[PDB]
């Protein structure tokens, strides 16, 4: 889920970047450090929205670097298990359906699909129709889901969706 | 057990579900579907005409459901109305009408069942403007207009909302009949109320309530999906031009990058040319692409007066304003998205079809038979040798000879310098030492540059001027294409046939097997092995199944017309695995036949070896009777089936004035051997055989008479032309 | 253990600020506006480019007033912060759908109270 939190970061700066553009350069270094990343603590940060303050840069003894504890505001995207979200249907396959939850994608097996939604591989479009062909659930449809398990893969979130709950379809 | 233990064939994997059997009632519908589906965008088969192509698709599609007969089992081998009636050896495009008719019937039946269930539920709730079941029969009846069942079928069937236990302006039908009639005969609500007076049955105070309902009703309509369709997709110009970065990002390599003035581009730019559609579809993916009709500003102006009120006194003005506002709300959703989706689908399909036709044409033109043997073949054929190394793509300085029954079976060479630039006797001494100790009949080279051509010409002179061709006769290298060892040399046949040899020997064996039998080189590989050869640059943006089906149908048709040797797939490792592209013998039937004939000592004595021994089933053996040939039944090595043996033997005895045997126990007849033709062609007329086969045999012997006469006169003779110029693009 | 169904969130995340799907859309598109309105600017990351669409598909409204109102009508009641977004994105057409979807609404409220929160949300919907 999309959240807003205050985060913190400490960045290293080389002496060539001193002079009148210094604290501008500190802002540039953060904007291209912590954007679009993910963590096992906070999760997938979409962007840094603003910088709160720069803590005074502590000159490193021995080496010419200085480190700048910059506090910043971040829109973070952390899914939790059991949350009920909307998504778009990406790929309809006999092994499972693929969706996309913003920066994070999910996948739904026929196991999680009750037997009503049968396969449609004979058709040009892979869909999941029913026996009477009334409820048409194909690719590129705003199909709700429920996150039933989370998984982080090396700075990469990968949840898993399901279709067990009622009212999990077209609005 | 489903590939060789059933009643017949199952290898037709492109259509065996939707079109896998034909009933009586569906034969006319499938033939109409094939004739109606087979010509939509391009003028194809305008080949027989409309009635002859509809009866060729109906007669071939209704016939393939008995015994499994297809491909070399009747299409691409005779003078009759097989499918579309064209000269092509692959039937997979004529069976497309049968598969399409069967897929359309199945879809229409499911949708009709759905429409009946929904109509019953809505009627039972309504009696115990409303949505009704009246689209279910109209949709289930329209099997040909599948896309009408998508934009209008999905707008009417999705417009019910899909939930169940199991007066605002003009109507959709009137607006549709007025918009599709080119004159809006009915106006909007001609009453003294405005568009906002119907919101009192919106809760936000908004005049935009009726415009959304009108757009939702308009965008789901079958009538608008038909009315908008084929007006711009039939006739829009391909106006593709470069972007700000795309004019620099492309650099005139794609359809959008090549033409800065392409905003005036012709309507053939993606439907007649594959490259323009492929470039417009590929350039649009990364940088940008130019795809626009420019015909709506005037295609959308004439529909705005229809369904609107003609007066304006706050009665007709409100109705006319409501009609105009609802038409503008419904056009941007329904008409805008529908027009964009049809233009995009048409461009992709046109580019894919051009690429698929180019790839299928290139594969059919290159797949033909012309072995590089002596004179094109004392005995038969011989050592089809050549240099795979030297100045070409292979490293070692030497040559390998193809054995006629497969690739190369021997090789030799010598490191003598043509090496360093100061030497003139070294290359000639190596060429003489290799050519003097080996009895060839022919030469070729796997060239790759200016030094490869010079080394081939020098070796050809040293071989021709020294009598190194036959040790008492001239012969050496040239421009003949040794490059067939480039892809077949690194293959599983070249690696299993010789594992201690280098890549120069593998390339020489590949080149010498193009010199022995490229039909055995084509049939001895998987088909993965045919897709490594590029056929066009616009085939990569196309779906690969179309080129694989085109190549597979062309290869199956060329194998069914060129003859399959029964004895050649038993002993020779390079002639085996040829039972894959035969009519009524797909991978499973052919593989089971090879295993049973090698494990049991079953030899190819005649064409009834798979019918007599219980290895094959009546349907696969009847549909495959025209493709299986043997070395010895004397009509067993030809295209003569078991049912035509009596008529062909009787014709061969009647054409010579000496066939006293009645098909068995008697002198003469046409079946006595495949190497010689009958002595009299004026004795066997076509009218007598066509009249005798219609009354005793139950079939017209008009189109079959020439093939029956030729199969008795010339056994094992291929129907497809092959070869080319080795010094031009056929070998360089 | 982490299940938002039973409303259990880490301490790092309990104090967190929830966001609406339509709300973040304004934040992201304004960030796009700030940077694209700068000359001499490097191209934004593929992560930025692949997310702007997601919230666009689900824009129940754009308007800066409705960004506040679906929050104010909710905060007045005794709902969790977690409930704030799930109920304001989905816009369940009835309390029954919401209580089926959301296990925490079951017994939490009168159905008619929760239905009026959801009806106020539906009447905010563009």
């Amino acid at each position: 889920m999309f959240y807003h939190i205050s985060l913190e970061h400490e960045i290293l700066l080389h002496p060539r970047y001193f002079g009148p553009n210094l604290l501008n350069t500190v802002k540039q270094k953060l904007f291209t450090e912590v954007e679009g990343t993910c963590t096992g603590k906070y999760g997938f940060v979409i962007a840094v929205t603003t910088i709160d303050n720069i803590g005074a840069g502590v000159i490193q003894p021995g080496r010419g670097f200085v480190l700048y504890p910059v506090k910043y505001k971040a829109i973070v995207f952390r899914p939790f298990k059991g949350e009920v979200v909307d998504a778009v249907v990406t790929q309809v396959n006999k092994v499972g359906l693929f969706t996309e939850i913003g920066p994070m994608s999910c996948f739904i097996s026929r196991h999680s699909i009750p037997s009503e939604m049968e396969f449609d591989p004979n058709s040009n479009p892979p869909c999941y129709k029913t026996m009477d062909e009334d409820i048409v659930i194909q690719q590129d449809d705003e199909i709700r889901l429920k996150i039933v398990g989370t998984r982080v893969d090396k700075n990469d979130i990968f949840a898993i969706g399901s279709l067990m709950d009622d009212y999990l379809g077209l609005v | 057990n489903e590939i060789r233990a059933t009643d017949l064939p199952e290898r037709f994997q492109l259509r065996s579900i939707p079109v896998k059997g034909a009933e009586d009632d569906e034969l006319e519908e499938e033939a109409d579907w094939i004739y109606r589906n087979a010509f939509a965008t391009p003028t194809i088969s305008l080949s027989r005409k409309g009635p002859s192509t509809i009866q060729k698709i109906k007669e071939a599609l209704g016939f393939m459901r008995n015994q499994h007969f297809e491909v070399p089992f009747i299409a691409f081998y005779r003078k009759e109305y097989v499918e579309p009636e064209l000269h092509i050896n692959d039937l997979w495009r004529v069976w497309q009408w049968d598969e399409k008719w069967t897929q359309l019937r199945i879809r229409k039946e499911n949708l009709t069942r759905l429409f009946e269930k929904m109509q019953a539920y809505q009627y039972e709730q309504i009696s115990a403007i409303r949505a009704l079941d009246t689209t279910d029969m109209e949709r289930l009846k329209d099997v040909q207009s599948m896309d009408e069942l998508k934009d209008v079928y999905n707008h009417f069937l999705l417009y019910y909302g899909r939930d169940i236990p199991k007066k605002f302006g003009l109507t959709p039908e009137q607006f549709g009949e007025n918009l599709r009639d080119s004159y809006q005969r009915h106006e909007t609500e001609q009453f003294p109320a405005e568009p906002l007076e119907l919101a009192k049955d919106t809760p936000e105070a908004v005049l935009e309530g009726a415009r959304y309902m009108v757009a939702l009703q308009i965008a789901r309509e079958p009538l608008v999906r038909q009315v908008l369709r084929q007006t711009f997709q039939e006739r829009a110009k391909l106006n593709i031009t470069p972007t700000k970065k795309g004019r620099k990002d492309v650099d005139e390599a794609h359809y959008a990058y090549s033409f800065k003035y392409l905003k005036n581009k012709p309507v053939k730019e993606l439907r007649d040319d594959q490259f323009l559609k492929i470039c417009l579809a590929e350039d649009e993916g990364l940088l940008t692409t130019d795809i626009s009709i420019d015909l709506k500003g005037t295609y959308f102006e004439e529909i705005k007066q229809f369904y609107y009120r003609d007066e304006f006194s706050h009665q007709v003005q409100e109705w006319n304003r409501q009609r105009t506002m609802a038409i503008e709300r419904a056009l941007q959703q329904f008409l805008y998205v529908q027009m964009a989706k049809e233009l995009k689908n048409k461009l992709l399909a046109e580019a894919k079809e051009y690429v698929i036709k180019a790839c299928s044409r290139k594969l059919y033109n290159w797949l033909r038979v012309a072995p590089y043997r002596p004179d094109q073949q004392q005995g038969k054929g011989i050592r089809v040798l050549g240099i795979a190394f030297s100045s070409a793509r292979d490293h070692p300085v030497f040559c390998a000879l193809v054995n006629g029954e497969g690739e190369v079976t021997d090789f030799l060479r010598l490191p003598h310098f043509t090496e360093e630039r100061e030497k003139k006797a070294q290359d000639i001494e190596t060429l003489k030492k290799f050519l003097l100790n080996k009895k060839p009949h022919v030469v070729t080279v796997a060239g790759e540059n200016r030094d490869a051509q010079m080394l081939i010409e020098d070796v050809k002179r040293i071989v021709h001027e020294l009598d190194q061709g036959q040790q008492l006769s001239s012969i050496g290298v040239e421009l003949v294409d040794n490059e067939l060892a480039i892809l077949y040399m690194n293959s599983k046949k070249s690696e299993a046939e010789f594992r201690d040899y280098p890549p120069v020997l593998r390339q020489a064996v590949s080149l010498a097997r193009r010199i022995q039998d490229p039909l055995i080189e084509f049939a001895q590989v998987c088909s993965e092995d045919i897709l490594c050869l590029k056929f066009h640059p616009l085939q990569e943006h196309v779906v690969k199944e179309e080129l694989l089906n085109a190549l597979y149908c062309e290869f199956i048709n060329r194998v069914n017309e060129v003859g399959v040797d029964v004895n050649r797939a038993i002993a020779h490792p390079y002639s085996q695995a040829l039972i894959q592209y035969v009519c009524g013998l797909g991978p499973r039937k052919g593989t089971h036949l090879l295993k049973i004939l090698k494990q049991n000592n079953t030899r190819l004595e005649s064409r009834t070896q798979l019918v007599t021994m219980c290895h094959m089933g009546p349907k696969v053996f009847m549909n495959c009777a025209g493709f299986l040939k043997i070395d010895t039944e004397v009509l067993d090595g030809s295209r003569v089936h078991p049912e035509t043996y009596e008529w062909a033997r009787k014709m061969a005895v009647d054409a010579l004035e000496y066939d006293e045997s009645a098909e068995d126990a008697n002198p003469a007849g046409a079946l006595e051997e495949i190497l010689e033709n009958p002595e009299r062609l004026k004795d066997l007329d076509l009218d007598a055989f066509a009249e005798e086969l219609e009354r005793q045999g139950y079939g017209d012997k008009h189109i079959t008479l020439y093939d029956i006469r030729a199969e008795l006169s010339c056994r094992y003779k291929d129907l497809r032309t092959a070869y080319r110029s080795p010094n031009t693009e056929e070998i360089f | 253990e982490e299940d938002a169904s039973q409303l259990i969130f880490p301490k790092e995340f309990e104090t967190a600020e929830t966001l609406l799907n339509s709300e973040v859309h304004m934040l992201l598109e304004h960030r796009k506006q700030q940077n694209e309105s700068a000359e001499d600017e490097q191209e934004l990351s593929e992560v930025f480019m692949k997310t702007l669409n997601y919230t666009a598909r689900f824009s129940r409204f754009k308007n800066r007033e409705t960004i506040a109102s679906v929050r104010s009508l909710l905060l007045q009641k005794k709902l969790h912060k977690f409930e704030l977004a799930c109920l304001a994105n989905l816009c369940p057409e009835t309390a029954e759908e919401s209580k089926a979807l959301i296990p925490s609404l079951e017994g939490r409220f009168e159905d008619e109270e929760l239905q009026q929160i959801l009806d106020d949300i539906q009447t905010k919907r563009s």
